[PDB]
């Protein structure tokens, strides 16, 4: 245990794991049995990452006591866990700013949009303004040679104001369209924040998932799930419990590719051509 | 030595899809290191002029960087509220600090490398721990936007710059204001404080009579978008002398190594080296076709980097 | 009333007949240059 603890820290040295607000939790399901008493975040995360690796075997265990067939947990195992740990960590971190950062972009040229339209419609009244006071001169004027110029610099300024209406509208109109982008757009920036908190947690449970429950059936890949779900609930390591693993670890694009190569539509498939891919 | 940049150029550095907001020097290496408003940080090579690599941790955009006296980590703040540490041996971002509330506006590391300091627009000043990464005490009084923060060569004065007409200078044992000036014509916005190698020739600039310790005393810098640049006494806090013909408005300030000549930049589109001691060398040099926005100076090296808003940097040699 | 509207509206069928004036010049001028080609 000792060996597998420090092997976790050193390898995860380089990854964030930092949780300034981080609880300790009443009972701490401690693994490592030299953990300090107050562990912190990153400490946490080594535990678990180590319950992980006890937890295959008893899963063996398990399996070997009710006469299935087992196979060798090694070193290996754990080290195939901590690196996809570790690289699906910097992959969705670095997604996620990215989605972040195109989406702050869209939200800022939405606002200059807004304020532009606004322009329009100052530059708008002026040339109302304008017009009006165009024509009631030439119509004050013509009652009494440059008065039919008048009156054609007055036409040419109506012209002008239905050219700018015509754009009033056309903007308007774009203007409207991105209301339900703007919304979503601002609903994930609002829960961007909460993402990076469960980058850790999810990313850890779909390492284990990905380096381990390779072998073993749709159940005993539940069970193994499930009890790192909850030794991570234990532990106060945020993870979001309402995604799947399938829909987590690919995107639709992929899937798309792989029914096209007669994968079976199955969620153990996806997630063996999953393992196939990372 | 008197290193003074010359009118040509040497390369011309654009890879920035966005402007460049401060350009840095790396302590040791032959690395320049330039943030722009891009979300990304890039890394260049000031003396062959090729570019590197980039960091696109960031998610708004970059606006202060700052290395430490090793130079083994970047410090690096953003508009996404947020404070990153980079780790430059991988480049990589190694932590990241949250908090601070909007648009953090600079950021600097103290000599002692332990504890970094970060300014922003919720009108007061933070600092941390590099190692752990918990805001340890709060820096207040400060009324409005603050632009920009630098401590001292051992890690005890800071100083602050901000949008409410005040340059207040600080400690970190007391946390209090030893010195407040409020005396500019507009905004103060870049500040930088005096190398040693500048305390005597400050004497026979300004004729200031030495106290009974026989010490000057710290010395402050702060220019402001009055287009006037103002050098101050730290420990007592009074006026030596002002530096008045920027065309507009002054965007960062510094002193040159070897501490005898005053180089700055400004969004007159130029560059401008001034002489204080002896108000002689007047130079103004075009730099950028758009508004400049920092500059750096080598300590060692005979080269001076400028960051514009036309998407490019600069490296000028010194002669 | 509708006098000064049927004005002004002479005046767009000139302005207008200025233009095609103008366009033809252009073109005439245009289809000159490339005799030789």
């Amino acid at each position: 245990t000792e060996a597998l603890y420090q092997v976790g820290k050193e390898f995860t040295s380089k990854m964030d794991l930092e949780k300034p607000n981080y609880i300790v939790p009443d009972y701490m399901p401690v693994v490592y049995d030299k953990l300090p008493q107050p562990p912190s975040h990153r400490e946490a995360i080594v535990n678990s990452c180590v319950f992980v690796h006890q937890t295959l075997h008893q899963a063996n265990a398990r399996l070997a006591k009710r006469g299935g067939r087992t196979m060798a947990i090694t070193p290996r195992h754990y080290l195939d866990f901590i690196n996809h740990y570790a690289n699906l960590f910097h992959e969705k971190r670095s997604e996620l700013e990215e989605q972040q950062m195109h989406l702050n972009v869209g939200l800022r040229k939405i606002k200059e949009t807004v304020d532009q339209v606004e322009e329009l419609r100052r530059d708008l009244r002026i040339k109302s303004q304008e017009l009006e006071v165009k024509n009631a001169a030439a119509n004050d004027k013509l009652k009494k040679e440059e008065y039919a110029v008048l009156i054609s610099e007055a036409q040419a300024i109506k012209a002008d104001l239905a050219a700018v209406e015509a754009k009033v509208n056309r903007s308007t109109a774009l203007l409207k369209s991105l209301s339900a982008e703007r919304e979503r757009w601002e609903k994930t920036s609002e829960t961007f924040k909460n993402q990076m908190s469960t980058i850790a947690g999810d990313c850890l449970l779909s390492a284990a998932f990905i380096a381990y429950a390779g072998y073993f059936d749709q159940q005993m890949r539940q069970n193994l799930f499930t009890t790192w779900s909850h030794h991570l609930q234990q532990a106060n390591i945020q993870f979001r419990t309402d995604i799947a693993r399938t829909e987590y670890l690919s995107n639709a694009d992929e899937r798309l590719r792989w029914q096209a190569s007669s994968l079976p539509a199955d969620d153990l498939c996806t997630e063996n051509a999953i393992m196939l891919k990372r | 030595k008197e290193w003074i940049p010359r009118p040509p150029e040497k390369y011309a550095l654009s890879g920035h899809r966005s402007p460049v907001t401060r350009v840095i020097f790396h302590p040791v290496f032959s690395v320049m290191v330039s943030a722009s408003e891009d979300a990304t940080i890039k890394v260049w090579d000031y003396e062959t002029g090729d570019f590197e690599r980039t960091l696109k941790g960031h998610t708004d955009s970059v606006q202060d960087i700052s290395f430490d006296h090793s130079g083994k980590l970047l410090a690096s703040c953003s508009a996404d509220m947020t404070i990153k540490l980079w780790d430059f041996q991988g480049f990589e971002c190694i932590r990241t600090m949250h908090g601070h509330d909007h648009n953090v506006s600079s950021v600097a590391i103290m000599p002692n490398g332990d504890h970094i300091v970060s300014a922003s627009r919720d009108k007061t000043i933070k600092m941390w721990e590099v190692q752990t990464g918990y805001c340890v005490k709060t820096f207040t009084g400060h009324r409005e936007w603050v632009r920009m923060v630098r401590p001292n060569q051992d890690g005890t004065l800071i100083a602050s710059c901000s949008n409410d007409q005040t340059v207040r200078v600080w400690v970190v044992a007391t946390k209090e204001c030893k010195a407040e000036l409020r005396e500019h014509e507009h905004v103060v916005e870049c500040i930088s404080w005096a190398p040693e190698s500048s305390y005597s020739s400050i004497s026979e600039a300004t004729g200031s009579e030495t106290k009974k310790s026989g010490k000057p005393g710290p010395f402050l810098l702060s220019g402001s978008r009055d287009k006037t640049i103002k050098m101050w006494d730290v420990s007592t806090g009074m006026c030596l002398m002002t530096l008045v013909g920027h065309d507009n408005w002054v965007r960062g300030v510094l002193f040159h190594s070897g501490g005898k000549f005053i180089l700055s930049c400004a969004d007159d589109k130029t560059l401008r080296v001034w002489d204080y001691k002896n108000k002689r060398c007047m130079k103004t040099l075009n730099a950028h076709e758009h508004f400049v926005t920092s500059l750096d100076f080598h300590k060692t090296a005979p080269y001076v980097v400028t960051g514009s808003v036309d998407q490019t940097v600069k490296v000028w040699e010194c002669r």
